[PDB]
């Protein structure tokens, strides 16, 4: 006649605090998963849109004008526009093509690093939560068992009916810790895989852009 | 030649699976002499 | 066969959900292992076939033409065809030799990276499965011991029947966790090693190609 | 970015959790709880 | 239970007592490192923003070079700037072309950034080691505690709670202290490596914009 | 050891026997490959140091090239030198500028060095696989043995510990043999990958010194 | 009445051999820690002494002559000597400044790689010990549990007193296992961190060397 809620509402203060921290960590992790999933979906959609717009065969300058007229550009549009704008910044001056190519590479690397840093917002937070939730839950379990045994060690001969439901309260600490750690680990692995995929795609596009610029610039 | 992928610095820890198992062993070795049929 | 099929039913709904997720994960992992093994074997065969065709001493433009006629080409015969293509796209132009070789370098690197990324389709899924399944197995075991203790705390005279199904849940959960977690990690490690071997072989071949093109270009 | 070490790059493996000592722990639990519960 | 855990520490096994002593010293050392590194990074952030606003106020490079001369307590980008453009002057006193001028300037900026960043991440590797290993020391403690519990069980003819209690007590306290000394180390290491990467990225961007501004001044 | 181990290995459940047989064959194969690859590494190291001393013995470079010509069984770093300098002279016969000659020689040295390094560590991946797979296949064998021991008394008889103990005693042979076949594999894998790193570093540094000598002699 | 050394002497030969191997491994690991600690302390002291002498303001040719006259030249002093030997050898014949700097950079990189490889002597051995000693302890534990079961299969009636000394042996095996892995993992991590620090310091000094050489060469 015992419920999980009946275990949660009454316990020692320490394990209750531990379970509260684990619940808050789980809620925070779910919020971060939702937000970062939305961000990755938007980034992927913008990436594919830009690839189809670029390799359509339209003039490179016309793509620059399209970037200029757009204000909401964030992804491959934005980094592409920075790169090409800096490239024409050196066409309007006089300089050899080699160091212009190096500068375009530098600005593309800066852009990729900036957008990737702003894109993986709280991935390290998920890493930390998934790494320490089981440890906090296990500490709660250890403290609950310790409190149960110290409270019931000299009161005559204790019966299973007197020690079992405090062991239950100790165990629920690590149960909640694993429940708050499963989403964190899953989302961290999946989302770092997606981050690697997106960054690889962006780097390959940057290399192809340098190839096209070099080929058209040498003449 | 280099493969294009960036390394990540944050790493995750192994699950304290053995620690929880030894906690369960402690619970069972303390509960065992309390049961009587 | 029938006894385990009995004890998996009439379990607590959470632990039953645990066994369902782990069995589906195990099936999905085995499917991925089979498919990735077939893909890597086919990639190795095509690699060695193109190796013996290219180092046979045939003329270079003949190999390019055979790449042209083939439409279902994949692997090196594609990446080859790509890189040397840009070379001709630079040889129609009056680009210098060094820039020519650098462009061929870059197109070969892009091709190698893209095809190798397309080769490891679901390896990240194996990583996620092998990294999460022990957590879920431990959660199942903990919840089984939980249910055993809850049942024990309300029966007074604790028989074997009041503690049996919690322990049965714990052992089944941990067994399914091991069974769905070990072949994922092992396959991940093995297939990452094989992928690194394939990438090293492809990179060495692409460099040999650059060497031959440079030696032919200098005249 | 220019004076890096000259060494073959080292690859880490996904660490597998050892279930062998888990099975030893389960056998220890069985060994310590069987004589009381069977009699 | 703060009145009785101390006593549980006293009559424990000597080796497990040594284990908890090492873990408590590790916990204190880790908290000291967390406090010191937090103070250092806060000071670094404040000085970074101060020098950014003092540069982009709209002053001229020679004046800020003089400020970098007189500020003997200079640190961070101050010193970075103080070094880099100094090299620029040291290749402007002799006649030199702008190409290797900027090459040498950016080399000095890179050396300064690497040196200061190495000086900034002082002991987070120690935090990594503590957070990675203290669970295993707790594992050793709990194994030895269960071992002593079984030795005491073997000595006594009849099984009793009074016989198994002290070994399980040692094991549980060892595991608890291991977790308590491990968790803050991991949290601090993740947070502080993320913030260190942020600082390094900002410094690298500043160095690039610095070389760009020196190039645009040199052409002008 | 003890005749009891002989009693346990000469009779068991048939799939348990198959698992012990596969682990024993894996252990024998691992030991054979460790011996062979140790001999290969020792020969490679000796030849490497001999040619290093011969190259830095002050001998004229073209004389060393002609020695590479007249050698019939060149291997290791000798073939590396031969490929690099042969391709260097091949790009020297055609009119090529010095920079491209050095770049081509560097690329042929790197390709050949990667080729020879791959051909050197032949069975290292096999040690990796054995050290990763053996203990878990032994664990599977021992789990199947314990499950078989329990199901053999699914007809209840009695599941008392004194009756099921031999069924677990037979089962633990699987995991014991798995660990016994895994420890040599992991130890040799680690030691031999350390030796592989040493050999590769030595080869690469010699290649860089080769490039330095060729560049120095090129300018005249 | 059961002291720890009593069960060490009262032991099955296999587990006794396991603890003997683990104790020898622990002693060997401690010896390597002491030796590598002495080596790193000496290397750091020599590094700081040479940096302070080189930035004191002494003329470059004078310090080069001091390095040539010194027959020890331990560590970074040998790096300086090799770098400037290459630089002077390239300067003796007519050569452009860029080629001289590139050659000096390559010889400095070769020197740093060789000396840093020679500095971290036995680190791989600590890696192997810290990775394998727990598995040897595990093998000891498995054999102890095996022997406990074999001994149990003879006694007419099993109690806790008839199984405790076996489990104690099986547990002291893995206790000794864990004892021989803490000094190995700690030393490996701390010493690879120190190795990275020392190599970074040497590389920064080499870059400052290149800066000084280029500045003196431009004139």
């Amino acid at each position: 006649t015992l419920h999980i809620s009946d275990l949660i509402l009454q316990a020692s203060p320490v394990v209750q605090l531990v379970m509260l921290i684990l619940l808050l960590a789980s809620i925070f992790s779910w919020y971060l998963i939702a937000k970062l999933h939305m961000s990755y979906k938007k980034a992927r959609q913008d990436d594919e849109h830009f690839q189809k717009m670029f390799w359509s065969g339209a003039e490179l300058n016309t793509l620059y004008n399209n970037a200029q007229l757009n204000s909401k550009r964030s992804g491959l549009e934005d980094i592409f526009y920075q790169g090409l704008s800096e490239f024409f910044k050196l066409k309007k001056r006089q300089a050899p093509t080699s160091q212009m190519i190096e500068g375009t590479e530098r600005i593309l690397r800066v852009g990729l690093s900036r957008d990737q840093g702003s894109l993986e917002y709280g991935l390290g937070t998920l890493a930390s939560i998934g790494s320490v939730a089981p440890y906090i839950g296990l500490f709660g379990t250890v403290w609950g068992i310790m409190n149960a045994f110290i409270g019931l060690a000299a009161v005559d001969q204790v019966t299973l009916a007197t020690v079992a439901p405090g062991i239950a309260e100790a165990l629920i600490a690590t149960a909640i810790g694993l429940f708050a750690a499963i989403p964190a680990v899953l989302a961290f692995n999946h989302f770092t895989a997606k981050s690697e995929s997106v960054y690889s795609d962006r780097a390959l596009f940057a290399e192809e852009m340098i190839a096209l610029l070099q080929r058209q610039s040498v003449g | 030649f280099e493969r294009i992928k960036k390394p990540l610095k944050s790493d995750m820890n192994v699950v304290p699976y053995i620690d929880v198992m030894l906690v369960l062993l402690v619970i069972f070795m303390v509960t065992a002499p309390m049961i009587t049929s």
